[PDB]
C-alpha cells in the first residue's frame, strides 16, 4: 500500500501528544495516558484507498529551531493544532506555526485542529478564562483561522471523549493523497 | 532486544506490570511516579532495539549483502556505533536499579526510589559531553542521510532488493531506514517531558525532588548546546 507520511505541530500542550495516543490505540487510555509518542504507521482505509500513514509527533521540540525541522523531511500532510480551553495558542497559528510550515513544507495540505473540544462547556476552564478576560474559542474563530492561513479545511476533536478523532485521521489522508 | 527486559516492559504501565497485590500496598503518588519512571525505561530500551535494528539489521546487512562503498553506509548511519554504546550502558544502569529494587522471591514487583543521581551522572561531565558532540554529529548529517537513502533506493535495484527483504517482518513496520534516522533525533527531546513528570511525582523525598530538578537542568542544557551544535550538511 501507498506510504504517506503525518506530523502534527501546534503549542506545548495543546493536545498532540493525546491525540496521537488515543487514534493509535483506539480509545482514551484508561489506566495510564503515556507522556511521549514515539511513531506510529497506521493501515487506513478512506474513500476505498489502502493507505500506510506514518504518525509523527514534535512534542519536545517547541523550544529548538534547529532540532525541530528535522521533523518535516517528506511530509504530505499537516495537522496544525491548536487548544480550543487556550485562545492564546490559536493567535500563535499565523505568526509562528503557519510561516514555519510553509517555509519547510511548501505545498502541503494543514488542517488546522481544534482540540479539546468538550472543555467548551466545561464550567472551570470557562472560569478560568474569565479572570483572563476571555472564553473558549467560538467554532467561526478556528474557521475564520483556517481561512487566513489557507488551510485545507478546519476540524475539531476531543481525544478526552474520542469524538472527531477519526474523522481527522481519514481527512488527512484523504488530503495526502492529493497531488 | 532480550526475551527477560521484553517481557519485563512488556505491560502498558508499571501498575499493569505489577502483581495487583503488590500494587494495593502502595500509595497513589507511588504509582503515578513508578509509572512515569516504567515509562522512561521502557522507552529506552525501545530506543536501544531502534539503535540495534541500525547497525545489525541495517548496517551490517549493507556491508555482507551488497557491494556499496563503505562512506556510503556510513553516510547512510553515522555514529550509530557511538550512540548504540551511550544508550546501551545508560539502559544498563537503568534496569539495574530496577533490578535491585525487586522485591525478593519475585521478578517484577519493584519500586525505584532514587533516579535523580542516575540521571545526573549520564547528562553531566564526560558523559554529556559525548552526547552533546554524538547528537551535533547525528543531527547535521540527518538530512544527507535521508537524501542518500533515497537516491540509493530510486537507482540500485540491488539495494531496493535489500529493503524490501530486510523490512518484511511485521515487528520492522515502523522501523524502516528513515523512520530509524528520526526515532533517533527526536529521542533527545523527550527526556525533560519524561523527567518533568517523574518530578511532578517526586516530592516525598527533597533529596529527589532536587536530584531531579538538576537532571532536569542538566538535560535541557544538553538539548541547547545540540541545537547549537547544528549545521545541516548537504549530499
Ligand atoms: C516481594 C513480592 O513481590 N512478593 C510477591 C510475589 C507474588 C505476588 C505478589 C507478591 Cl507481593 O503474586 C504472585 O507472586
Amino acid at each position: 500500500a501507498i506510504r504517506k507520511k503525518l506530523v502534527i505541530v501546534g503549542d506545548g500542550a495543546c493536545g498532540k501528544t493525546c491525540l496521537l495516543i488515543v487514534f493509535s490505540k483506539d480509545q482514551f487510555p484508561e489506566v495510564y495516558v503515556p507522556t511521549v509518542f514515539e511513531n506510529y504507521v497506521a493501515d487506513i482505509e478512506v474513500d476505498g484507498k489502502q493507505v500506510e500513514l506514518a504518525l509523527w509527533d514534535t512534542a519536545g521540540q517547541e523550544d529548538y529551531d534547529r532540532l525541530r525541522p528535522l521533523s518535516y523531511p517528506d511530509t504530505d500532510v499537516i495537522l496544525m493544532c491548536f487548544s480550543i480551553d487556550s485562545p492564546d495558542s490559536l493567535e500563535n497559528i499565523p505568526e509562528k506555526w503557519t510561516p514555519e510550515v510553509k517555509h519547510f513544507c511548501p505545498n502541503v495540505p494543514i488542517i488546522l485542529v481544534g482540540n479539546k473540544k468538550d472543555l467548551r462547556n466545561d464550567e472551570h476552564t470557562r472560569r478560568e478564562l474569565a479572570k483572563m478576560k476571555q472564553e473558549p474559542v467560538k467554532p467561526e474563530e478556528g474557521r475564520d483561522m483556517a481561512n487566513r492561513i489557507g488551510a485545507f479545511g478546519y476540524m475539531e476533536c476531543s481525544a478526552k471523549t474520542k469524538d472527531g478523532v477519526r474523522e481527522v485521521f481519514e481527512m488527512a489522508t484523504r488530503a495526502a493523497l492529493q497531488a | 532486544s532480550m526475551e527477560m527486559d521484553e517481557k519485563d516492559f512488556a505491560a502498558d504501565s508499571w501498575s499493569l506490570a505489577v502483581d495487583s497485590s503488590f500494587l494495593q500496598q502502595h500509595k497513589k503518588e507511588v504509582m503515578k511516579q513508578q509509572d512515569v519512571i516504567y515509562e522512561l525505561i521502557q522507552t529506552e530500551l525501545h530506543h536501544v532495539r531502534t539503535l540495534k535494528i541500525m547497525t545489525r539489521l541495517f548496517r551490517t546487512g549493507m556491508l555482507e549483502e551488497l557491494h556499496l562503498e563503505p562512506g556510503v553506509v556510513q553516510g547512510l548511519f553515522p555514529c550509530v556505533d557511538e550512540l548504540s554504546d551511550i544508550h546501551t550502558r545508560f539502559l544498563s544502569q537503568l534496569l539495574e536499579r530496577r533490578r535491585q529494587a525487586l522485591c525478593p522471591g519475585s521478578t517484577r514487583n519493584f519500586v525505584i526510589h532514587r533516579l535523580g543521581d542516575l540521571l545526573i551522572s549520564q547528562f553531566s561531565g564526560p558523559s554529556a559531553e559525548q552526547m552533546c558532540k554524538t547528537y551535533s554529529e547525528f543531527c547535521s548529517r540527518h538530512s544527507k542521510a535521508l537524501k542518500l537513502y533515497k537516491e540509493l533506493y530510486a537507482r540500485d535495484k540491488r539495494f531496493q532488493q535489500f529493503i524490501r527483504k530486510v523490512t518484511r517482518p511485521a515487528v520492522l513496520k515502523r522501523h524502516g531506514v528513515q523512520e530509524c534516522i528520526l526515532l533517533v533525533t527526536q529521542r533527545i527531546t523527550k527526556y525533560p517531558l519524561l523527567i518533568s513528570r517523574i518530578l511532578q511525582h517526586s516530592h516525598g523525598i527533597e533529596e529527589e525532588r532536587q536530584d531531579l530538578t538538576t537532571a532536569l537542568g542538566l538535560v535541557k542544557e544538553l538539548l541547547s548546546n545540540v541545537d547549537e551544535g547544528i549545521y545541516q550538511l548537504e549530499k
